[PDB]
């Protein structure tokens, strides 16, 4: 898209229709005449275009009205409402921008933010931009959360997030212009190497990859066409659907063979009756010839009965030879069909053990993308966020993704090494209790008007709780936490002194030996500048590999690389780092997935804020006090950085509309 | 609307493989057995036919007679008349058979004979005594 319409696309908005959020803030326009709606939409799209053309400076209302032209700038209070709407909800003036109007002298309202991940950092930035007092409480000794970058000397490798999934509609495109990120395209080509150490032939690499892509579309047909979503009162998982689809393919292969050999016995038995008719006809001929002979031996002259006998036997013997000349003629008509069928046999097997191993690699790559074994993903809803995929190639942060949260933390009041233990919310305010992570006896008390919780879903799942809510979270909130899936995947960083791999190959795979170990060191990455190879652990291997020491994990990596590249070409790494995200007390896993029995609607439940009960009985309905942002709270972009980034902007707009007002509704 | 070309997913098949736990292994075994069953029946008939093939070794060539090609004639000799009566007694109304026995009489000439001499040769009695066989 181009022009003001591209601005709307780049802001994830329909360029020619008001959204539901806009309808709530401008109910007089969406219910009004069509002419006003088109004016409003252009004002919104034009304001977005201006901000996106210069995301480094703040877009003020005085500046927006200057670039607008008649008749769109004739109504000024409408332009002012649109600008204030976009600024409040993080569509313009978000991220890291030089401020034009110095901030309010004194702040309004106190907000405590739990966790200084991208989710919390984005919200803290905005709430301070809106003139509120914001303080973030981070349990770790650093910012970024699951944006964790390893740095030692020249070595830079990300243990958490490292890929921007396209820039088309990605808010990270705005950030990448503000922060000096070093985005580099990922070359898609990814050769596979079997356990023997040699590469997979191009014949197999494509027939299996296509069969994998085919098996996947099959499960979607199983789900959305045959309504195969429940199996014995339990929700079907994507792993189960693949097992069923595969078995049906092996079942059809066997039915093809049985009906093919059944064509042979049918024609073979036509031959059995055909031969039995001629072996008996050759017998009648053998007897008739002897009778014609004996009648012909009678030497002339002979009466007309002896002469009729020779003529009679001659005619009958000629007729029986005609009947044989056809019964034995069709003997070749069927003998060709037999060499026909016995030369075009159907497929012997669906997939061999060698093929099924390579297919398991593509399953491992899928278990990697969703950070959970396929047996846990919801068959119907696991790819519910696919319709919002961004456009463009996927890029890596070559200088380390940590530069983004570090850049956001500039100017914010962050309290590191502060682990929240208890969140108390009542009708008259909130208080957060936290202890210092270095000596857990030192207790801190933070009073505030509102708490924004960006705790990872894996932390919200702990039993017994790491964070106690007082009063307890309502069932509908906790039930969503239990239904939602929180997966796991780990990275192994192998630094080196020289490059022994192919520089033009950004990634290559390792086909495991067993279905069980298919995710164990299956993928390798050459995506950084310094000689660093990075190996991935996915699926059921992820959780099990955390119970293994670093020197043994790196030992399996070198053993694999010695197979592909040779034992002489693999040196010692001199620096190794292995992640253990499920064991991390501050993450308890990698990111969320749509578990079977859950749906994307649980993400919306996670995002709903909590409102305390009245202090005095009969007191008016209180104000929402506990707010939830984070990767697991945004239905259309879960498990990402841009999703956490957006969720933070969301709650920052909601918390502001609650405690500061919204003068853009009349 | 339809599965990916090459996949086979009918509503009936899915239920038979998910009816219980080991219903998958059960269906794939009863097809493995029905395959082994049909395969050994092939080699049973392939051997029964191979034995019958060797009984035909030699064709019927020692039993074929040369083609006596005689030009068709129109005059019924006394001999040829007598051949026709016996041919009627043995073959009935098979005109092609009677034509071949006599040798030089067409199918329609044999039929004309069935009326011209039906009076004098009692062909009605000859035919009715053929019908007793
Ligand atoms: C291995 C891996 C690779 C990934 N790769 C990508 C990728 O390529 N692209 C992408 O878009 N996304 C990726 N992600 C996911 C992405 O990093 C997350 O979705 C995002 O960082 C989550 O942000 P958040 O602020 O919601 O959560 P977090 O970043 O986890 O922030 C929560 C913060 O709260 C803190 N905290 C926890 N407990 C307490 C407590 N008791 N008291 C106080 N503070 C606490 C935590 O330390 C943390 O700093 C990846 C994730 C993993 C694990
Ligand atoms: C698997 C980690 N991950 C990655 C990643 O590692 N991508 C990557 C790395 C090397 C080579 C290639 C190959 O280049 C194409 C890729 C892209 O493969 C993807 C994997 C998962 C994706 O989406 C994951 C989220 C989880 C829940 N819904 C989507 C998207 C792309 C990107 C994103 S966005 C959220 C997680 C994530």
């Amino acid at each position: 898209p181009s022009g003001v319409e591209g601005a709307a696309f780049q802001s994830r908005l329909p360029h020619d229709r008001m959204t539901s959020q806009e309808a709530a803030c401008f109910p007089d326009i969406i219910s009004g005449p069509q002419q006003t709606q088109k004016v409003f939409l252009f004002i919104r799209n034009r304001t977005l275009q201006l901000w996106l053309d210069n995301p480094k400076i703040q877009l003020t209302f005085e500046a927006t009205l200057q670039q607008l032209e008649a008749p769109y700038n004739s109504d000024t209070v409408l332009v002012h409402r649109v600008h204030s709407y976009l600024e409040r909800h993080g569509l313009i003036n978000f991220g890291i921008y030089k401020r034009i109007k110095p901030l309010p002298t004194k702040k309004t309202g106190k907000v405590i933010i739990i966790g200084s991940g991208v989710s919390g950092l984005a919200a803290a930035r905005q709430l301070q931009s809106f003139g509120m007092d914001v303080t973030l409480l981070e349990a770790r000794d650093r910012v970024g959360g699951r944006v964790a970058t390893f740095r030692k000397g020249n070595y830079v490798a990300d243990l958490g997030a490292m890929v921007v999934t396209g820039l088309g509609g990605n808010p990270m495109a705005v950030v990448s212009k503000q922060v000096n990120m070093e985005l580099a395209k990922i070359k898609q080509k990814c050769p596979l190497y079997e356990a023997n150490g040699q590469a997979v032939p191009k014949e197999k690499d494509e027939m299996v990859e296509q069969e994998f892509n085919r098996l996947l579309e099959a499960t979607s047909y199983l789900s959305h066409q045959l309504d195969f979503n429940v199996l014995n009162n339990k929700p079907v998982s994507l792993g189960q659907a693949l097992e069923v689809v595969i078995q049906l393919q092996e079942k059809h292969v066997k039915d093809e063979q049985i009906e093919h050999w059944k064509k042979i016995v049918k024609t073979q038995e036509e031959l059995k009756e055909l031969l039995n008719k001629m072996v008996n006809l050759k017998e009648k001929i053998k007897e008739l010839h002897q009778q014609y002979k004996e009648a012909s031996e009678v030497k002339p002259p002979r009466d007309i009965t002896a002469e009729f006998l020779v003529k009679s036997k001659h005619r009958d013997l000629t007729a029986l030879c005609k009947e044989y000349d056809e019964l034995a003629e069709t003997q070749g008509k069927l003998e060709e069909k037999l060499q026909e069928l016995e030369a075009n046999p159907p497929s012997d097997v669906y997939l061999s053990s060698r093929d099924r191993q390579i297919l398991d690699w593509h399953f491992a790559n899928l278990e990697f993308a969703n950070a959970t074994p396929l047996s846990t993903l919801s068959l119907k809803h696991w790819d519910q966020d696919d319709d919002f995929e961004f456009t463009g190639s996927h890029l890596t942060v070559r200088n380390g993704y940590s530069c983004v949260p570090v850049a956001l933390a500039e100017g914010l009041d962050i309290k590191l090494n502060t682990a929240v233990r208890q969140v108390r919310y009542t009708a008259s305010g909130c208080e957060v209790i936290a202890v210092n992570t270095r000596s857990t006896s030192q207790t801190f008390i933070y009073k505030c008007d509102a708490v924004l919780c960006t705790l990872p879903l894996g932390v919200l799942k702990q039993q017994p709780p790491a964070v106690q809510f007082v009063p307890p979270l309502p069932e509908w909130k906790t039930s969503a936490v239990q239904r939602m899936g929180f997966g796991n995947l780990n990275k192994v960083v192998l630094c080196f002194d020289r490059v022994f791999w192919d520089p033009s190959v950004n990634l290559f795979g390792h086909v495991g030996s067993t279905t069980a170990s298919r995710g164990e060191l299956f993928l390798f990455w050459n995506l950084y500048k310094a000689p660093i190879l990075l190996a991935l652990v996915a699926g059921e291997a992820a959780g099990i590999m955390e119970n293994i020491s670093d020197d043994v994990i790196v030992g399996r990596c070198l053993a694999i690389l010695k197979g592909i590249f040779g034992s002489s070409a693999v040196p010692q790494p001199k620096e190794t780092v292995v992640s253990r995200w499920r064991a991390d007390p501050w993450a308890r896993g990698s990111y969320s997935y749509v578990a079977a029995g859950s749906s994307g609607n649980d993400y919306d439940l996670m995002a709903q804020p909590i409102t305390p009960g009245p202090s005095i009985p009969g007191a008016p309905q209180p104000i929402p006090r506990l707010f939830f942002a984070g990767e697991h709270t945004i239905r259309n972009y879960p498990a990402t950085v841009h999703g956490a980034l957006l969720s933070g902007l969301r709650e920052a707009g909601r918390i502001a509309d609650q405690f500061l007002g919204a003068m853009y509704t009349l | 609307r339809k599965p990916p070309k090459g996949m086979f997913l009918s509503q009936e098949d899915v239920e038979a493989v998910s009816a219980n736990a080991t219903a998958a292994t059960t269906v794939l075994r009863q097809l493995d057995m029905e395959l082994v069953s049909v395969k050994r029946q092939i080699q049973n008939i392939k051997q029964t036919n191979s034995a019958l093939k060797e009984k035909l070794d030699g064709g019927i060539e020692p039993y074929r007679l040369p083609e006596v090609i005689q030009k068709c004639n129109a005059r019924w000799t006394t001999e040829e008349q007598l051949l026709a009566v016996q041919a009627i007694r043995k073959y009935g109304r098979d005109f092609q058979a009677i034509s071949d026995v006599i040798g030089n009489k067409s199918v329609v000439q044999v039929k004309n004979f069935f009326v011209n001499y039906r009076r004098r040769f009692n062909i009605d009695e000859v035919l009715q005594e053929w019908e007793a066989e």
